[PDB]
């Protein structure tokens, strides 16, 4: 696998360079290509033959090569540029393509944003099956990093909690979810349950009461 | 506007044979080398192989004993077959068109000139201007760099990509999701806007797709990534936020789980109380 940095950054409007290090048998052979992978979308060819741009690729994307190291430079960074980037190169044969380890690009300079929090009680249909899943949906926060704490009657819960890691929404901010998996009887045995979300040292809490749903 | 559609099983058992099909549109399959690229979750892209318009396949050397790629120009189909799959073969499988070429070309240094024959088999480069000659020279002071046969350039790149098919290798069984409506307790909200959703519970394998009101409701929708529960099954939620008040507005989440050939359209009503 060709060597790329696992992650790099660069603020809006600026430029950033992603390197791709190999040997004289792949990169040095002198036909490197680059690809763009935005989540929830098909991969996009950017560069081929070290420097040539694929159709519909703006000039602010540009590739170069220096011996056994290729470089993809992206000028005038936009939030749309946040994606995984991969280099590639044939080796000892045109049917033997070798991709790079991949680089996760981050575009900084984004305004900090607190999370919106919606806590859902279990449905009646789920309760009829003797299960009770509380769903805490967290959205529109930046940077994408929250910690979630669950409570029952103000007392912390450690058991039966599962939280997804943050991913981007098409509005460019972050969203995450957390689930508390109870039985129906557990759900009824408490006065209240709470979803407590901390972001940047500040916490938002939502509470539901079984007595009222 | 080339379209590449992968098709095949979303779930395969360990040691079974995975077989995928790529159906093409926007071009004839007899003018393009079609291939396969896969990406295991959170891992790098990996080349599998391709088959050119002539019908000869080319494979990843580290994998080719398990790979088979066949073509059908009349029906415009390319196959991928992976034998004896293991957990590590779980990945998104991309169908692709590919450019492949092996060119012994020429980048004569700026202080050299095009030469042909004499001191070299075929074309080459000669020192300076080679004394105004044409045949290569390797006698002092002249130096010759011959094309020989080891100065080949192997050229590869992917131009068109498919959307990819997620394949899971697992001994677990395909399981259709339970879909539950999500609505806030009566008097437990920060209106005017009303948020509601669906809980897509306990399915196997990924993916599930969620839409609202048959696509007639795009804005305000966010489908969250799935979580893997200790039970070994997945769950996810989709949420939609609307101006509120109501009616008329009815809200239906359309859940599709292709792996189990199941669709669920769940009515979500804003409680009542």
């Amino acid at each position: 696998v060709l060597n790329q940095p696992s992650s790099v950054s660069g603020s809006l409007g600026q430029r950033v360079s992603i390197t791709c290090s190999g040997s004289s048998s792949n990169v040095g052979n002198g036909y490197v290509s680059w690809y763009q992978l935005i989540p929830g979308s098909a991969p996009r060819t950017l560069i081929y033959g070290d420097t040539s741009r694929a159709s519909g690729v703006p000039d602010r994307f540009s590739g170069s090569r220096s011996g056994n190291t290729a470089t993809l430079t992206i000028s005038s960074l936009q939030a749309e540029d946040e994606a995984d980037y991969f280099c590639a190169s044939a080796e000892d044969s045109s049917s033997n393509a070798v991709f790079g380890s991949g680089t996760t690009l981050t575009v900084l300079g984004q305004p900090k944003s607190p999370p919106s929090v919606t806590l859902f009680p279990p449905s009646t249909e789920e309760l009829n099956g003797n299960k009770a899943t509380l769903v805490c949906l967290i959205s529109d926060f930046y940077p994408g990093s929250v910690t979630v704490v669950w409570k029952a009657d103000g007392s912390t819960i450690t058991r039966n909690v599962e939280t997804t890691r943050a991913s981007k929404q098409s509005n460019s901010k972050y969203a995450a979810s957390s689930y508390l998996s109870l039985t129906s009887s557990d759900w009824k045995s408490k006065g209240s349950y709470s979803c407590e979300v901390t972001h940047e040292g500040s916490t938002v809490t939502k509470t539901v009461k079984p007595s009222e749903c | 506007q080339v379209q590449l559609r992968e098709s095949g099983p979303s779930l395969v058992k360990p040691s079974q044979t995975l077989s995928l099909t790529c159906t093409a549109s926007g071009f004839s399959l007899s003018d393009k080398a079609v291939g396969w690229v896969r990406q295991a979750p959170g891992k790098a892209l990996e080349w599998l192989g391709s088959i050119d318009t002539g019908g000869t396949a080319g494979y990843n050397p580290g994998l080719k004993t398990r790979l088979s790629i066949t073509k059908d120009n009349s029906k415009s189909q390319v196959s991928l077959t992976v034998s004896s799959v293991a957990t590590e073969d779980s990945a998104t499988y991309y169908c692709v068109t590919v450019y492949q070429k092996t060119t012994q070309k020429k980048n004569c240094p700026d202080d050299y000139t095009e030469c042909y024959g004499g001191a070299c088999d075929g074309t080459g480069c000669c020192s300076g201007s080679c004394g105004g000659a044409s045949a290569c020279r390797d006698w002092w002071p002249y130096r010759s760099i011959c094309s020989s046969d080891n100065t080949y350039t192997y050229e590869f790149h992917v131009d068109a990509w498919g959307q990819g098919l997620l394949v899971t290798v697992s001994s677990a069984s395909t399981t259709a999701p339970k879909v539950y409506p999500l609505s806030s307790c009566c008097g437990d909200k920060s209106s005017s806007t009303v948020t509601l959703g669906c809980l897509v519970s306990s399915y196997m394998p990924e993916p599930v797709t969620v839409t609202w009101n048959s696509g007639a409701l795009k804005s305000g929708v966010h489908t969250f990534p799935a979580v893997l529960q200790s039970s070994g099954l997945y769950s996810l939620s989709s949420m939609v936020t609307v101006p509120g008040s109501t009616s008329g507005q009815t809200f239906t989440c359309n859940v599709a789980h292709p792996a189990s050939s199941t669709k669920v359209d769940k009515a979500v009503e804003p409680k009542s109380c």
